[PDB]
């Protein structure tokens, strides 16, 4: 793994609680599995986690996997706001049925409005 | 009905307009009220409609009415 797949920093004024992050590169299997994994380190003391996907052009199957699993595992209490999700990434959550879940799971068309309630 | 009109009908069904407002010209982000979600349910309609997987290179640019129109009739390989 070349570590091209990464959790990247957000300029952005934001309450200690809230956790604003990009993703940079596919989320294929292998990779997603290192990105999440690093991710779920990252949470404690978070109430609102929002990764913004523009530079996510890819989502396979297994790397999709991965993020349900991610999100299944979410401490109570803790929200993840996904934004910007590319074509490719939404056609392939469409045809799997992804369904936002309250407290839990919520998709954003962009930054502004996954922080609209901060 | 013709191609182009049933382009226009499902366009119509999968962003929830009128069929009035389903004009070429019309974006469906811009005009017609659409989302990417909207989008990417539109251009899976027209491919199980017309039999077609198109490549996400192409699925991205048919943002609005004559682009879909456009593609469905151009290609048919
Ligand atoms: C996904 C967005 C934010 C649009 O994002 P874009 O950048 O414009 C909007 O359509 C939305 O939030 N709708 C709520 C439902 C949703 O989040 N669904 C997940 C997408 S994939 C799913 O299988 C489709 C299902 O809802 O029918």
């Amino acid at each position: 793994g070349s570590h091209m797949t990464r959790l990247a920093p957000v300029v952005v004024d934001v309450p200690d609680d809230v956790l604003v992050l990009r993703v940079i590169g596919p989320l294929f299997f292998a990779a997603a599995e290192g990105l999440f994994t690093d991710l779920e380190s990252r949470l404690e003391g978070k109430r609102i986690v929002i990764l913004k996907w523009d530079a996510v052009p890819v989502l396979d199957a297994g790397g999709l996997d991965a993020f349900q699993r991610f999100v299944k595992r979410l401490p109570e209490g803790c929200e993840l706001r996904v934004c910007n999700v590319e074509f490719q990434p939404l056609r392939t959550m469409a045809r799997a049925g992804i369904q936002p879940i309250p407290g839990r799971l919520a998709f954003f068309p962009n930054r502004r409005a996954a922080m609209a309630d901060l | 009905s013709t191609i182009e009109e049933r382009v226009k009908k499902i366009i119509g069904e999968q962003l929830g307009v009128k069929q009035e407002e389903v004009t070429n010209n019309a974006s469906f982000v811009e005009d017609l009220g659409a989302d990417s979600l909207d989008t990417v349910e539109l251009v899976m309609a027209l491919e199980e409609e017309f039999d077609t997987e198109i490549p996400d290179e192409e699925a991205e640019k048919i943002t609005t009415v004559q682009a879909a129109i456009d593609y469905i009739n151009g290609h048919q390989a």
